[PDB]
Formats: structure tokens, C-alpha cells, sequence
């Protein structure tokens, strides 16, 4: 299973660039794709969304209209078209697989991401500590707030925690807020009420320095938090 | 909507497998499948071309997908129900083997074993209205040994010449006879190996029969 | 010469510790009465006649395979399909959903187990190995471990793979007839398997030979379930009835049939109290047997065809069935 | 006393054909074994019916007990424009029907192949374009000044050209392909059909019972839908040319054109009841 | 000699101890009277708190 995103550059003002994916080692076909961005010095950022089959496509307020998705299944690759850019736009895009059925792990998956350079109801998901120095073999809790309950009538939380080691893509370590993704150590743990949640680790390693982020996919204009930069 | 993100796309992507459980049945329903016993079974398939065996071939515009039982010695009368629905069975029988006994301290002759299974089988209660393609084999064989062995000493009751065409016809109106469903169903009895080609014209020619009369069945003009 | 007397010795023994019949002990025990079953989830997208179908550990998922060529797994809640793998050879008999969830195997008129690994990193379901041992159709295939499954094929012969090395563990040759179906024990130490011979054999995993063998049926025996404590289960056969054998009483203990039914049952379950029976019947119907008093619960209708598998759920909420019309219904 | 008994026989049929009609389009749709091209066009032609029945006939049958109409100009051009309409579909499906089981006989290889839902709604679709295009001249134009000029009872449009186009693309050239069709099916079945002694004996007798039931079924067909439908187009062809001449009779007017009323209800016995899944299909849910 | 192999396994008769038939019917129906309440099958559980409504 690989991900291999292509396209960066610097783009002049209102500019247009397309930034593309390719897959391979795994089912494209059924995988739904995201595309997250992530301006430089600041957190991550979902941008658009297509689901398999291309029969389901989302986008971002921020991004809706002049951002455009599409995929190519008989090729195996995933394409982002860009116009009228602005100076905000400078960012790095982070292509995600994920497949929805009972029992799957969204988001398990990340590319290796593009650097890109240039010149509403929607439910808030907070970091209280942005920064927490530790050091290792000590326990670390990282707490988040949600401005909207997730716990959905199903039964189902919908909290992600992710994992932003210096110079490497967001790796999963919780996807339905009691769930351990599959690649990681049993260290990691999670729980938390109907809005308030953390993330605890039962022993600190040296591999896991780096920015803890986290998501609400209750609804789909997902949001990112400030993310939690553990240094020792 | 009271489904959530995640449900929407599972959703979708349950559609997404119905469309394509879908037009694979309808790949899968425009093909005959035809299921073959029996005796002249390989020279049958390699002529016309551990467990049950399929057998792909086509023939001007119609494709046929043969299911050989492969020597499924297990209780036939547990699966043979998998094969309900079948356009046509192809049974064959070698006529040489009116001499064979398969052992057994010969209590039991290849012909009559032949005959039972085919009794039984056209009997079966799950192919009460399939049509059967009757393939007689190996008549060169037979016809060598009539001659210097006559078919009587496998039919005692059998008053006639031991004249290739007779016994041959002896033979096949002793078949047909064991269908008890006349009406319903008809024995398309041919005798192959005249030339490699024969027997798949054969087949097509009873399929199609099979199909019209089917048909006719349907609007009650036949 | 032959053990003239030793068949006689088994029958006598057996038949001296029998002194109360299980209906005498349970005339005190209240009626369960009619339950009103009702389809909650009706299950469509098979095409072809479905003939086997298990439920998940989660009481969530279950898994249906049919002669359409299809292996399908099934969201019971949101009627989702989870997954729809190709089978590759179009005649399953059998189907299984792995403990974990990881795995699930499937069976058919050809000789082959075929073990599909639901987890791959690849997302795509393929085939993780082949059981290829067997001469016969394979009529039963059950999970124990992650690495361990037991089959049964019409050779007359079960068989316990060790799923990472492909070869046959252990084999259970004790059956002289067609073996229809298996059932693994709770603690999956031992499991119990019918064949076509009308008799039912214990067999153990881990020295792999017969500690009984029980003959109650009289005609070819199509389906066994393990009772909830482990220590019972309950057979169908042809016979058009359903029987409960003790492994520790060792006799017949009660048996589930009505003047009304002259088919032969397909499948049998129970519920995780024990009390209910769940049989599937060839009259496209299946019946709810009060597994105390083998009094008729209830009868599922809904089945334009014959009703091949059925299941109950871990968790005891709904039970699935499956039958020839090619449509899967969840009753609660 | 006459009006009232009118009344209660025309109640009386327009209850049956839909009784009938809604019956056939219940068993269609709740029951999933039934839906075959062949059978699609028959749950179309029944549906068409159950329109026939519940739309047309009360007003018909108004206008029959009464005598006069009573409704309003533009209220009996819709309603004539609306029967006419909906006869011609019947009459099409019919002859779709013919054509559909003819292809099914004749060309075995297009029935497994090419053979599928979609031809049966582009033969319908077919049916009820040519309905329009029968209906729809009586609209745009025609009705000259002298038609309907007695808002007392209004009567169809009797212009020569109009008059000899509807009846011809709405029986005639029906009649003549569905006569050709099933004439092309009799050859086709005798030819199916005649392609120890005792055993030859015994086919035969099959053979002759199998030819005098199909003949019987042709017969029955052809004769319900001439003796139903052939008297009410010789009337509508003759009268417009025969104004001066013919005195047309009330009481054998009224019967022919109830005529095409009685096949519209028969329609569904003859091609569902009789048929043997629909039948089957029947005793299974009641 | 299948003999040997069968006697070893007819020692069961002895390698074993064994419990009156009215015991175990009598652990069964306390069990199943214990776990009753916690069945849905044999208590139709409030559609409030049911997955399948
Ligand atoms: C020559 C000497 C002088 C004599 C000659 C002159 C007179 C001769 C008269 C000949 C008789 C004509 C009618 C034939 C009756 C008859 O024999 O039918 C019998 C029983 O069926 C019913 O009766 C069906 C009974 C139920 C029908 C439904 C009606 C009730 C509900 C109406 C609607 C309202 C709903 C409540 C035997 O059945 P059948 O052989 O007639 O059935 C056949 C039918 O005739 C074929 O049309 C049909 O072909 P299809 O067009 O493709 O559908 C065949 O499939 C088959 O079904
Ligand atoms: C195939 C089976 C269903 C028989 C066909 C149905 C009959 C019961 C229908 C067909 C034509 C109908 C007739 C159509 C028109 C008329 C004229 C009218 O009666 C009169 O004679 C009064 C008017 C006049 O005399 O001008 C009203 C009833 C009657 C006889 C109808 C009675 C019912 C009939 C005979
Ligand atoms: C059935 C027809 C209407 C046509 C119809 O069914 N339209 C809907 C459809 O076809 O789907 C009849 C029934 C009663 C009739 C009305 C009543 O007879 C009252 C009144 C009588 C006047 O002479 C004409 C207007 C008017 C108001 C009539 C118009 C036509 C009506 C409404
Ligand atoms: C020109 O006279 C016609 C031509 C075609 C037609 N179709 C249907 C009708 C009348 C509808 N029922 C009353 C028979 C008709 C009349």
C-alpha cells in the first residue's frame, strides 16, 4: 500500500495548478480519497472529499467552487485542480484513503504529500495545550474539546487522533474514539464523555515526539485543532 | 438525514456492490449451462471443446458453459439439486461396453449401470421438464465386437441381428424408453465421433429445440 | 470375528442409564408462548440460490455465499454490503465468518476451503490460502482460531487445517457416510458433525478421534448446532425431525417434529438462553421449537423458496435466514 | 326502468374490468417471479386497461344511460380524445405481445441474448407514442364547424382523412401484423412440432393433442379480438362514407362500440388468468 | 490391529467420572432461569434501546 502525490510547486497570484495521487498495493477503486492541506507552521486542513464511484463529492466552504476533485479508477490516481489561488492557499496537501463499512478504519492511510506555494454550523474542535513538554517513559494525556456533541444517535463517537512525527505524513492512532488503529503500539489509548475527550499514552517513546492532532467526523466539513507539539 | 458522514458513503458504497452484483447476474444469465454425465466422456469434451469441472465453449453466437461432475462419487443425491435449472443434460454411454461387469465379482454389466443412472436421472424430481442430449460413443468398438460377440448376452430378451445399425437402434429405443416423463421432456439421442464437429452441432441444434419448445411452452402453443 | 458382541454391549449399556425422559422433568416449566417474530431487515442483491450464511462475533456482521458466484458480507443494522468477493469456482455449499472477524471461509461442490482475509492492507478481499485435501464436495467449514479451521467434505471425512502451513492438522475418518455439516463446541475443544449415514459423531480437535457417535436420526442428517452450554446439541436431518443429544447422558434426549411437516429440515440454531430452537425447513418456512417442551415457538414465513442456512446472533438480538429465493431477512 | 337496468349492467362491467385489471397489476408488481419481458408487456397492457376502466367507461356509460351528454365541449373532447388514446395503446400492446412472443419462437438466440427489460418498455413506449399520434390530430386541427355541432351529444370526429388514418393505424395495420405474426408462429410451431409401434402410435397422439391446443389458443385470440374489435372500426369507416345512406341503428351501434369496452376487459383474461405463472401466481397469494 | 487403538480409547469408561442426569437438568434450568432476563429473544427488549428498530 503506497501513496505518491505529485504536482507541487510555487504558484504566482491567482494562479491555477492541478496536484495528482497516484495509488498502488491496494484497491483504489474502493477506497474513498481526501485531500488535506496544511499552510506551513500551522495545523492541518480538509479540502475536498470524493467518495467511490465518484457518486458522492464534498468540499469545504473555504474551498467549494474554485477547487475541484476527481479520480481516474482505470488508472489508479487521484487529481486535485486548482484556480484563482490566493496567497492563503500556500500549503502542503496530504492525500488520505478510506474506506466506510462497519468495523473499517477511516483515515489509516496518508500520502506522502506536495508542497504548494502561492505569491458556518461548523463544529470547532479545540486543543487546550498546544505545546507540552515531557519527557520519556513519563505518561502523556492530551485533552480536546468539541464545540457539538459527536456521540451520534447510532451509538457510534466520531473523534480521529492523529500523529505528525518532524518530516513524516499524519499517521492514525484513533478513529472512533475507542479503536486503536492497526500499525501502532498498544500504548496509545483513548476515551472521553459526549463532547469532552483525551488521548492518554501509558509510557512515553522517542517515536513519539511530534504533533498530536485530532478530528470530528460527525459531519463532514471537518475541522482540525490547534495540535499538541510534544517535546522532550 | 439522520445518517451520519461515514454512513452516507457506506451507503454508497453498499449501492455501488448492488450494481455490480447486478450486472454480473446479467453477465451470468445470458449463458446455457448444461450439465453432463455419464463412457467416452473426455474424447466427448476434448472433441466438443478433483471435483466438479467446467468446461467453457462457444458456438455461433451462443456460449455454453459445460459443468462435468468429475467423478463427484460423494451422495449425488445431495447436490445434484445445485444443477436445478440446467437448458439441457448431456449423458454419455459407450455401446462397446455391453460386455464390461466393472467388477464388483460381475454383478453388475457397464449398460445396465448406464441405463440406471440415466433412468435416474431423467426421473429426478429436480429435472422433471430438462431436456437430455443422449451421446452413444465408442461405435466403432461396438461395431467390432458385435461381430465377433453378440449384444444378446447383454440383452437375453434380445431377438434380432447383430448387424451394426440394429443393435444401435435396439440400443437407443431400450434408452429412450426408461423416460417415464415423455410428454414433459424428449431425449435428443445422437451417435457421435462420425466427425470432431458433429457433436457440437448436435448439441446447439437440441439446445435450440429445447429453447423454442420452451418458449411455445410459455404462450401455450406447445 | 467381526465385534459380533461388542454392538450389543454399547446399546445395553446405553440403554440402562436411561431412567426420566427430558419432557417429564420440564412439565412444570411455564409455556414460552408465541413469539411474534416480525422481518426487521430484508437482505436483497444475491441473485442466485443462497445456500449458507454465519454471523459475526460483533452480532453485527454476517457473511452470505451463493451459487451466483458471490460472496457477500452484510451490515445487519444498516442493511450496508460490506464487501462482495468473487468466488471463484460458482458452487458453494458452506460459508464462515472467523471469531475475530478477520477471516471467513467458504466451501462448494468442489474439494477446496477457501480462506479470504478481510483485513488486508491491500483493502481488497483475496484468497489467503487454499484447502485444497479433500475429494469430495465440501459441505461444512469452521473457524476455531485465526490459523485453524475445520472442514467437512462428502469424502466422508472431516479435517482440521493448520491454515498457515495448508496441511490437514488432523483428519476424522470415522464416518463411513457423506459428512453435511459441523458445529464447533464453545470452548472449541471438541466439535460435533452430521452425516448422511442419519448419525452424528463427537470429535476432538486436539487428539482427533470419535469419544461417540449418536444414530437417533433416521435418514441423512443435514445440520448440527452446539447448545449454548456446550455440553448438548441438536441435529437435522431428512427425517423431517430435530433431535437434542447430550455428550454427557449420551442418549437422545427430546426430538422437535409435527404431523403438519414432511420435509427435511436445513438448518438448526439456537438462542443464547438455550430455550429456542431455530430450524429451517424445505417447505420455505422455518420454525421455532421450544428447545425444552419441542413445542412450535413460532414459524418465520416470508420465503418464496426453500430455507437453506439460518443463524442467531452472539449478542442473542435477531436471527438471519437464508433461503434458495436468494434473499437474507433478520428477524427480532 | 331501462335506464336503470343500463346502469347497473355498465356498473357492473366497468367493476369486473377493473377488478380484473387491478388484480393482474397487484400479482405483477408484489411478486417478483413474474417480471419477463413477455409478462412486462402483459402487466402493461393490463395497466393500460385498469386506465380504460376507471377513466373512460363512468363517462361512456353516462353518456349511454342518458343519451345526451351533459358534461361540456371541452370535457367530451378529452374524454374521446382520452378513450381513443388509451384503445389504441391496448390495441398496440397486443399486437407487441404477438410480436414479442413471435421474436421469443423465431429467434432463439436474440430471446437469450439480446432479449431484455429495455425492449419491453421501448415496445411500449412505441405503443403509446403511436396512441398520441392517433390522439393528438382530433387537437390541433380537424373538428370542422359541422362536428359537434350539437353540444346536445357530441360524436366523434367523421372527416374522411381522419376518420381513415385512426381506424387504419389503429386496427387495420394492427390486425394485419398481428395476423401475420401469429400466422408466422402457427408455421413455425406445426414445423417444431412434426420435426416399437406403439411408442410412434403414442407421438402421435401427442403430437395431435399438442396441434389442436395451440390451434385452439390461436383461435380463441384471433376470435375474441375480431369479433370484438372489428364491427366498431367497419362502422367508423362505413358511416363517414355512408352519411346520406346508412341509418345507424341505436341499439347495434351501441353494441359495437362496447365491443372494443368487452375486449379492453377481456384483454387480461385471455393473456394473464389463462397463462399459467399468472394463474399459479394467483393461487399462491390467495 | 484397529483393536489396540480402540481399546485405548474405550478406556474413557474409566478415565472419567460422571454426574447424575437430574443434576445436570437441574444446573441447566437454574442457568437458564439466572440468564433469563439477560436473553432478548426470550424478553423482547424496549424498542428504545433496540439496534434492529
Ligand atoms: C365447435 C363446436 C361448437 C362450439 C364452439 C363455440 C364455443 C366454443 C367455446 C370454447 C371455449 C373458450 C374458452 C376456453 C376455456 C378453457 O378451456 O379454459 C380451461 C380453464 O381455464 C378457464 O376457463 C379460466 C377460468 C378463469 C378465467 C378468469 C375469469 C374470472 C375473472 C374475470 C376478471 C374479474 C376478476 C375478478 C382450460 O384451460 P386452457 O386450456 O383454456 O388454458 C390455455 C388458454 O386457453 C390459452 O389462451 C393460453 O394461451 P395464452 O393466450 O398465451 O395465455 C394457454 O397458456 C392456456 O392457459
Ligand atoms: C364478453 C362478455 C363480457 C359479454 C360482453 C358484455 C355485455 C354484457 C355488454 C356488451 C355490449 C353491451 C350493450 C352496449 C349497449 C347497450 C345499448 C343500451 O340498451 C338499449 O337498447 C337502450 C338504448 C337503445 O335501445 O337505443 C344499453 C345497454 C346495452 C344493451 C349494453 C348491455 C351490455 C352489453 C351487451
Ligand atoms: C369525471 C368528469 C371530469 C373528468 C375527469 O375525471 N378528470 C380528471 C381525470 O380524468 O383524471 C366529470 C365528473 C363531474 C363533472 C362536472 C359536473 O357534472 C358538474 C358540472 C356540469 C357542467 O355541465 C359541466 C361542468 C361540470 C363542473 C362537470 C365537469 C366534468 C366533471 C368533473
Ligand atoms: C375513427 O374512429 C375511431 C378510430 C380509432 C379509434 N380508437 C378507439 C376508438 C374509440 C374508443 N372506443 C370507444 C372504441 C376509435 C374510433
Amino acid at each position: 500500500v503506497q501513496l505518491v502525490e505529485s504536482g507541487g510547486g510555487l504558484v504566482q497570484p491567482g494562479g491555477s495548478r492541478k496536484l495528482s495521487c497516484s495509488a498502488s498495493g491496494f484497491a483504489f477503486s474502493s477506497f474513498g480519497m481526501h485531500w488535506v492541506r496544511q499552510a506551513p507552521e500551522k495545523g492541518l486542513e480538509w479540502v475536498a472529499y470524493i467518495s467511490s464511484g465518484s457518486g458522492t463529492i464534498y468540499y469545504a466552504d473555504t474551498v467549494k467552487g474554485r477547487f475541484t476533485i476527481s479520480r481516474d479508477d482505470p488508472k489508479n490516481t487521484l487529481f486535485l485542480q486548482m484556480t484563482s489561488l490566493r496567497s492563503e492557499d500556500t500549503a502542503m496537501y496530504y492525500c488520505v484513503r478510506s474506506i466506510y463499512y462497519y468495523g473499517s478504519s477511516p483515515f489509516d492511510f496518508w500520502g506522502q504529500g506536495t508542497t504548494l506555494t502561492v505569491s458556518s454550523a461548523d463544529i470547532v474542535m479545540t486543543q487546550a495545550t498546544s505545546s507540552v513538554p515531557v519527557t520519556p517513559g513519563e505518561s502523556v494525556s492530551i485533552s480536546c474539546r468539541s464545540s457539538k456533541s459527536l456521540l451520534h444517535s447510532n451509538g457510534n463517537t466520531y473523534l480521529y487522533w492523529f500523529l505528525q512525527r518532524p518530516g513524516q505524513s499524519p499517521q492514525l492512532l484513533i478513529y472512533r474514539m475507542s479503536n486503536l488503529a492497526s500499525g501502532v503500539p498498544d500504548r496509545f489509548s483513548g476515551s472521553g464523555s459526549g463532547t469532552a475527550f483525551t488521548l492518554t499514552i501509558s509510557r512515553l517513546e522517542a517515536e513519539d515526539v511530534g504533533v498530536y492532532y485530532c478530528m470530528q467526523h460527525l459531519e463532514y466539513p471537518l475541522t482540525f485543532g490547534a495540535g499538541t507539539k510534544l517535546e522532550l | 438525514c439522520t445518517l451520519s458522514a461515514e454512513d452516507k458513503a457506506a451507503v454508497e458504497r453498499s449501492k455501488m456492490i448492488d450494481r455490480n452484483l447486478r450486472e454480473d447476474g446479467e453477465k451470468a444469465a445470458r449463458e446455457v449451462k448444461l450439465l453432463l454425465l455419464g463412457s467416452g466422456k473426455n474424447t466427448i469434451v476434448k472433441q466438443m471443446k478433483t471435483g466438479i469441472v467446467e468446461t467453457h465453449f462457444t458456438f455461433k453466437d451462443l456460449h455454453f458453459k459445460m459443468f462435468d461432475v468429475g467423478a463427484q462419487r460423494s451422495e449425488r443425491k445431495k447436490w445434484i439439486h445445485c444443477f436445478e435449472g440446467v437448458t439441457a443434460i448431456i449423458f454419455c454411454v459407450a455401446l462397446s461396453d455391453y460386455d464390461l461387469v466393472l467388477a464388483d465379482e460381475a454383478e453388475m454389466n457397464r449398460m445396465h449401470a448406464s441405463m440406471k443412472l440415466f433412468d435416474s436421472i431423467c426421473n429426478n424430481k429436480w429435472f422433471t421438464d430438462t431436456s437430455i442430449i443422449l451421446f452413444l460413443n465408442k461405435k466403432d468398438l461396438f461395431e467390432e465386437k458385435i461381430k465377433k460377440s453378440p449384444l444378446t448376452i447383454c440383452y437375453p430378451e434380445y431377438a434380432g441381428s447383430n448387424t451394426y445399425e440394429e443393435a444401435a437402434a435396439y440400443i437407443q429405443c431400450q434408452f429412450e424408453d426408461l423416460n417415464k416423463r415423455k410428454d414433459t421432456k424428449e431425449i435428443y439421442t445422437h451417435f457421435t465421433c462420425s466427425t470432431d464437429t458433429k457433436n457440437v452441432q448436435f448439441v446447439f441444434d437440441a439446445v435450440t429445440d429445447v429453447i423454442i419448445k420452451n418458449n411455445l411452452k410459455d404462450c401455450g402453443l406447445f | 470375528q467381526e465385534a459380533e458382541q461388542l454392538k450389543n454391549q454399547i446399546r445395553d449399556a446405553r440403554k440402562a442409564c436411561a431412567d426420566a425422559t427430558l419432557s417429564q422433568i420440564t412439565n412444570n416449566i411455564d409455556p414460552v408462548g408465541r413469539i411474534q417474530m416480525r422481518t426487521r431487515r430484508t437482505l436483497r442483491g444475491h441473485l442466485a440460490k443462497i445456500y449458507a450464511m454465519h454471523w459475526g462475533t460483533d452480532s453485527r456482521l454476517l457473511v452470505s455465499a451463493s451459487q451466483d458466484g458471490k460472496l457477500i458480507i452484510w451490515d445487519s443494522y444498516t442493511t450496508n454490503k460490506v464487501h462482495a468477493i468473487p468466488l471463484r469456482s460458482s458452487w458453494v455449499m458452506t460459508c464462515a465468518y472467523a471469531p475475530s472477524g478477520n477471516y471467513v471461509a467458504c466451501g462448494g461442490l468442489d474439494n477446496i476451503c477457501s480462506i479470504y482475509n478481510l483485513k488486508t492492507r491491500e483493502g481488497n478481499v483475496r484468497v489467503s490460502r487454499e484447502l485444497a485435501g479433500h475429494t469430495g464436495y465440501l459441505s461444512c467449514c469452521r473457524f476455531l482460531d485465526d490459523n485453524q479451521i475445520v472442514t467437512s467434505s462428502g469424502d466422508t471425512t472431516c479435517a482440521l487445517w493448520d491454515i498457515e502451513t495448508g496441511q490437514q492438522t488432523t483428519t476424522f475418518t470415522g464416518h463411513t457416510g457423506d459428512v453435511m455439516s459441523l458445529s464447533l463446541a464453545p470452548d472449541t475443544r471438541l466439535f460435533v458433525s452430521g452425516a448422511c449415514d442419519a448419525s452424528a459423531k463427537l470429535w476432538d480437535v486436539r487428539e482427533g478421534m470419535c469419544r461417540q457417535t449418536f444414530t437417533g436420526h433416521e435418514s441423512d442428517i443435514n445440520a448440527i448446532c452446539f447448545f449454548p452450554n456446550g455440553n448438548a446439541f441438536a441435529t437435522g436431518s431428512d427425517d423431517a425431525t430435530c433431535r437434542l443429544f447430550d455428550l454427557r447422558a449420551d442418549q437422545e434426549l427430546m426430538t422437535y417434529s409435527h404431523d403438519n411437516i414432511i420435509c427435511g429440515i436445513t438448518s438448526v440454531s439456537f438462542s443464547k438462553s438455550g430455550r429456542l430452537l431455530l430450524a429451517g425447513y424445505d417447505d420455505f418456512n422455518c420454525n421455532v421449537w421450544d428447545a425444552l417442551k419441542a413445542d412450535r415457538a413460532g414459524v418465520l414465513a416470508g420465503h418464496d423458496n426453500r430455507v437453506s442456512c439460518l443463524g442467531v446472533t452472539d449478542d442473542g438480538m435477531a436471527v438471519a435466514t437464508g433461503s434458495w429465493d436468494s434473499f437474507l431477512k433478520i428477524w427480532n | 326502468s331501462y335506464q336503470v337496468i343500463t346502469s347497473l349492467l355498465l356498473g357492473t362491467l366497468i367493476f369486473c374490468a377493473v377488478l380484473g385489471n387491478a388484480c393482474v397489476v397487484a400479482a405483477i408488481a408484489l411478486e417478483r417471479s413474474l417480471q419477463n419481458v413477455a409478462n412486462y408487456l402483459i402487466g402493461s397492457l393490463a395497466v393500460t386497461d385498469l386506465m380504460v376502466s376507471v377513466l373512460v367507461l363512468p363517462m361512456a356509460a353516462l353518456y349511454q344511460v342518458l343519451n345526451k351528454w351533459t358534461l361540456g365541449q371541452v370535457t367530451c373532447d378529452l374524454f374521446i380524445a382520452l378513450d381513443v388514446l388509451c384503445c389504441t395503446s391496448s390495441i398496440w400492446h397486443l399486437c407487441a405481445i404477438a410480436l414479442d412472443r413471435y421474436w421469443a419462437i423465431t429467434d432463439p438466440i436474440d430471446y437469450v441474448n439480446k432479449r431484455t427489460p429495455r425492449r419491453a418498455a421501448a415496445l411500449i413506449s412505441l405503443t403509446w407514442l403511436i396512441g398520441f399520434l392517433i390522439s393528438i390530430p382530433p387537437m390541433l386541427g380537424w373538428r370542422t364547424p359541422e362536428d359537434r355541432s350539437d353540444p346536445d351529444a357530441c360524436t366523434i370526429s367523421k372527416d374522411h382523412g381522419y376518420t381513415i388514418y385512426s381506424t387504419f393505424g389503429a386496427f387495420y395495420i394492427p390486425l394485419l401484423l398481428m395476423l401475420v405474426l401469429y400466422g408466422r408462429i402457427f408455421r413455425a410451431a406445426r414445423f417444431r412440432i412434426r420435426k416399437n409401434e406403439r411408442n410412434a402410435e403414442a407421438k402421435r397422439k401427442m403430437a395431435l393433442a399438442r396441434e389442436r391446443k395451440t390451434v385452439k389458443t390461436l383461435g380463441i385470440i384471433m376470435g375474441t379480438f375480431i369479433l370484438c374489435w372489428l364491427p366498431f372500426f367497419i362502422v367508423a369507416l362505413v358511416l363517414p362514407f355512408c352519411e346520406s345512406s346508412c341509418h345507424m341503428p341505436t341499439l347495434l351501434g351501441a353494441i359495437i362500440n362496447w365491443l372494443g369496452y368487452s375486449n379492453s376487459l377481456l384483454n387480461p383474461v385471455i393473456y394473464a388468468y389463462f397463462n399459467k405463472d399468472f394463474q399459479n401466481a394467483f393461487k399462491k397469494i390467495i | 490391529a484397529q483393536a489396540r487403538k480402540l481399546v485405548e480409547q474405550l478406556k474413557m469408561e474409566a478415565n472419567i467420572d460422571r454426574i447424575k442426569v437430574s443434576k445436570a437438568a437441574a444446573d441447566l434450568m437454574a442457568y437458564c432461569e439466572a440468564h433469563a432476563k439477560e436473553d432478548p429473544l426470550l424478553t423482547p427488549v424496549p424498542a428504545s434501546e433496540n439496534p434492529f428498530r
